[PDB]
């Protein structure tokens, strides 16, 4: 499942 | 921005051998214990196909012949064994820091 | 399954604008960012930016900030990329992607006439 970690989501709208 | 450099730019390999492609980032792609490096395969006229995400995770639908390793700035894609259908260009991509960036590509051919 | 269907190839004149689309099926676009990428054979792959269709939030790479405008419509499950004041360097294949960056559209070729 690549949804969670194929991009960094810790602060993707900061 | 993070600059990704692949090595080699082109690779000719024998059917059935192992091959490794290197991707080096100019700054760390790590955060909170994970490494945000992806690997893609692209054949002419087709969209890039995700092979590996977060450095070492095999994407659903991709054969286990492909694996990824590394952390920080240094990453590798390993193909074991190489098969005829593997002729393609391979790209690394970091998604740790904006803007996301891609390596320059490595073109793999069969001898 | 998830499909990203991109609009047809376009021949565009210098100085003109063009708006590309990415129609998603089998996935609610409110559920994830849509990303746009550019590819040229010499300069390779570049990330243009991402849009959150649930709130309209956008983040661009600085080189695309005055060239590209990303929009989306959850009512039609479609994302758009508007390219303005086109010049030769804008000729490229443009891709959309979602599900992190796992699922990609087939690409739209933009060619710029002389």
């Amino acid at each position: 499942n690549a949804y969670n970690m194929s991009i960094r989501r810790s602060m993707a709208e900061s | 921005d993070i600059v990704l450099t692949q090595s080699p730019a082109s690779l000719a390999v024998s059917l059935g051998q192992r091959a490794t492609i290197s991707c080096k980032a100019s700054q760390s792609v790590d955060h909170d214990g994970d490494s945000y490096m992806n690997w893609f395969q692209q054949k002419p006229g087709q969209s890039p196909k995700l092979l590996i995400y977060a450095a070492s995770n095999l994407e659903s639908g991709i054969p286990a012949r492909f694996s990824g390793s590394g952390s920080g700035t240094d990453f590798t894609l390993n193909i074991h064994p190489v098969e005829e259908e593997d002729a393609a260009t391979y790209y690394c991509q970091q998604t740790n820091e904006d803007p996301y960036t891609f390596g320059g590509g490595t073109k793999l051919e069969i001898k | 399954q998830v499909q990203l269907q991109q609009s047809g190839d376009e021949l565009v004149k210098p100085g003109a604008s063009v708006k590309l689309s990415c129609t998603v099926s089998g996935f609610n676009i409110k559920d994830d960012f849509i990303h746009w990428m550019k590819q040229r054979p010499e300069q390779g792959l570049e990330w243009i930016g991402r849009i959150d269709p649930a709130n309209g939030y956008t983040k661009y790479a600085p080189k695309f900030q005055d060239k590209a405008t990303m929009t989306a419509d959850t009512s039609s499950n479609t994302a758009y990329l508007q390219l303005s004041s086109l010049a030769s360097e804008d000729a490229a294949v443009y891709y959309c992607a979602t599900y992190g960056v796992a699922y990609w559209g087939q690409g739209t070729l933009v060619t710029v006439s002389a």
